[PDB]
């Protein structure tokens, strides 16, 4: 039974997956980084990576 | 032989990081900040001496 | 429609800026209901 | 998948930076349950 509807079945549950995941991925993203500020990491790379070059080991606060 | 189909060993959870499920204790952040203030101490010592 | 709800479902459709959308794409369409008053004049 | 339950699979798969890997490795696949809801239109 696989074969005669089911493949178009799958190829629309993808398709829609695909359309959730990239419409929630901006606030997907920001839940992410919610739960990762909670467990004190608060530092991007970027300003961590501009803190060691200052000689200042980062700190957390949270 | 136990008829309870469950490991011997029983995990006392505590705080569990989002990111990869790994747990972590009390400690981490205030031991960041213990460090900040050896470091703080020390300095301020070594300009007063 | 205002840009409330026109916002929020282009929003829904836009995904993203630029993205690969697939054949298969939800349809949506927009149906008002008009609830109005008109006088009668029954003469009762 | 997105990039939250995708990174933590590959977190665990990577292990470290650079890893001697053996002939053994644990195989991990990714099943979606999906539950859509379709109209009926019932004669009744």
């Amino acid at each position: 039974l696989d074969s005669e509807e089911m493949k178009e079945l799958h190829r629309r549950l993808r398709s829609y997956l695909h359309q959730e995941l990239d419409r929630q991925a901006e606030n997907r993203f920001q839940m992410a980084v919610d739960e990762d500020y909670y467990d004190s990491i608060q530092w991007t790379e970027a300003d961590a990576q501009v803190l060691k070059e200052r000689g200042q080991a980062p700190l957390v606060f949270n | 032989p136990f008829r309870h189909n469950r490991f011997s060993l029983t995990p006392i959870w505590g705080f569990r990081r989002g990111r990869d499920n790994l747990p972590y204790g009390v400690i981490r952040w205030m031991r960041d900040i213990q460090d900040d203030i050896n470091k703080r101490a020390s300095k301020a010592l070594y300009i007063l001496s | 429609g205002d840009e409330a709800m026109d916002w929020a479902e282009f929003d829904r459709d836009t995904y993203s800026q630029s993205r690969t959308v697939s054949t298969h794409k939800r349809q949506r369409v927009r149906l008002i209901e008009c609830w109005y008053r008109k006088p009668m004049r029954a003469t009762k």
